C-alpha cells in the first residue's frame, strides 16, 4: 500500500 | 522519549511539527461540478502526503509498529484534514479557507451534489471554535489526540495500547497547563477541557459522512482520485 | 433555570432515578435464527426502548426547557448513539458478547448471521472491552449518555448558551464524581478525558449502525416500524 | 411526525 511506503520513506 | 517531554516540550514539538499551508491550482477567473470537486480532491491529496509526514514528527507515533501506524492514520485521515480546514477557517466567518487562494463561502458548496451539507457542518465546528476562541496551542494537541485516539480502540500488543494511552494522557496534560499558563480556574480549566474533547464528537461524524460523499463521487467517475486517495477511502469499506 | 441550579449530588440523583429498564426481546428459541429474524429482533428490541428513552430525555435536566422542534431534533440525532452506549454498558460483565436482552446474549459469530452486522459487533464489543479496563462507574454512564443527548445535535442549530451551561454542570457532576472517588486532580482531568474521548468512538458506532439499518431497510430484511422509519429518516442516508 | 407527539404524553 501507498501509505505504507511513505511511512518507510 | 515522548513520555519523557515537559507540556512546554509537547507544545513545542507539536508546533515544529506543522505542515504547511498549500495553495491550490486554481484559476480564479474561471467553477462546475467537475471543476471544484478536481480541486478539493487535487487539494486532499497532496495535504495527505504533508499529513504523514507530521504524523511521523507527533511524540509517541514512531514507537509503534508499521501496522499500527497505518491503522490509525487510515481511521483518522479525514478527521485531521478536517478539523485543519476547520482551524483555517476560523478567522472567516461563513467561508472555508481550502487554501489562500481558495476561500469558499457557503452557496458554493451547492456547486457539488450533497457538498452543501458538509459545508454546513464544517462552518459550524469554525464558528464553535471562534465562540470558544480556540488557541493555536489547544488546536495542534487537538489533532494530535485524533490521530492517536480514532482507531486505538480498533486494535500480545496491548502495551502497545497502553503506551498509546500513555502519550494521550500526556497530551490532556499539556492541554490543561495551557489553560493554567491562560489564567483559568480549576473549574473553568476542567470545563474547557471537555468542551475541546467534545468537539470530536462532531468532527467524527463530519469525517464518516465526508467519507460517504467521496464514495459517492468515486462512482460518478465525476472527478479521477490518485492511487493514494483510493487507498485511503477503500480502507473504510464503504 | 433549575437545573442550573441542582447540586452534583443533584444531578447524578435525578440522572439515576431517569433511568429506563433493561427490557427483553420477544426471541423465540424454537426456531433457528435467520438473518431476517435475528434483524427482527434489533428492530424490535430498538423501537421499545426508542419509547423509554424518549420519555428518559424529559428527565434529563434542561432538557424540557428546549423548544419541541429542539427536543425532537437532539433525540432525532443521538438515538442510536444512546441506545449503542446503554448496550455496551449492559455488556460490561459479559466479555465476549453483547446483553442486548437479559433473553438475547450474542456473540460475534452469532453476530456474523447478519449482512455487515459483525463489524458493528467488533466495534461494540471493543467498546465494552474499554468500558471494563476503564472500570466505568455508573454514575459516570449515566453522565456520559446525558452529554451524548445534549451534545450530538448541539451544532446542528440563546437556547445554544442554555445547552451548554447544562453541558458544563455535567462535566462539574464528573470532576466531583471522580474527587469522591479519590482521584488525583491529576488523574481527574485523565480520566475526563478518557471518558469524552469515549463518545467519539460511539459516534463512529452509531454512523455505521445508521447506514447498517439503512441497508437491511432497502434490502427489506425486515420491516421497521413508523417511528424507527422516521428516526433513520432523519440522518438521510 | 411520530417522536413529536410521544414527546407530549
Ligand atoms: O473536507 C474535505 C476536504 C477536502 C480537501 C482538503 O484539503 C481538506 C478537506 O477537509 C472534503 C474532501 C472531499 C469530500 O468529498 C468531502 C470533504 O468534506
Ligand atoms: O446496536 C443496535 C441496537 C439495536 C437495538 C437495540 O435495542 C440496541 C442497539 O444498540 C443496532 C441496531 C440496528 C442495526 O442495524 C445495528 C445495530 O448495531
Amino acid at each position: 500500500k501507498i501509505l505504507h511506503r511513505l511511512l518507510q520513506e | 522519549l515522548a513520555l519523557s517531554l515537559t507540556a512546554d516540550q509537547m507544545v513545542s514539538a507539536l508546533l515544529d511539527a506543522e505542515p504547511p499551508i498549500l495553495y491550490s491550482e486554481y484559476d480564479p477567473t474561471r467553477f462546475s461540478e467537475a471543476s471544484m470537486m478536481g480541486l478539493l480532491t487535487n487539494l486532499a491529496d497532496r495535504e495527505l502526503v504533508h499529513m504523514i509526514n507530521w504524523a511521523k514528527r507527533v511524540p509517541g507515533f514512531v514507537d509503534l509498529t508499521l501496522h499500527d501506524q497505518v491503522h490509525l492514520l487510515e481511521c483518522a485521515w479525514l478527521e485531521i484534514l478536517m478539523i485543519g480546514l476547520v482551524w483555517r477557517s476560523m478567522e472567516h466567518p461563513g467561508k472555508l479557507l481550502f487554501a489562500p487562494n481558495l476561500l469558499l463561502d457557503r452557496n458554493q458548496g451547492k456547486c457539488v451534489e450533497g457538498m452543501v451539507e458538509i459545508f454546513d457542518m464544517l462552518l459550524a465546528t469554525s464558528s464553535r471554535f471562534r465562540m470558544m476562541n480556540l488557541q493555536g496551542e489547544e488546536f495542534v494537541c487537538l489533532k494530535s489526540i485524533i490521530l492517536l485516539n480514532s482507531g486505538v480502540y480498533t486494535f500480545k500488543s496491548l502495551e502497545e495500547k497502553d503506551h498509546i494511552h500513555r502519550v494521550l494522557d500526556k497530551i490532556t496534560d499539556t492541554l490543561i497547563h495551557l489553560m493554567a499558563k491562560a489564567g483559568l480556574t480549576l473549574q473553568q480549566q476542567h470545563q474547557r477541557l471537555a468542551q475541546l474533547l467534545l468537539i470530536l464528537s462532531h468532527i467524527r461524524h463530519m469525517s464518516n459522512k465526508g467519507m460517504e460523499h467521496l464514495y459517492s463521487m468515486k462512482c460518478k467517475n465525476v472527478v479521477p482520485l490518485s492511487d493514494l486517495l483510493l487507498e485511503m477511502l477503500d480502507a473504510h469499506r464503504l
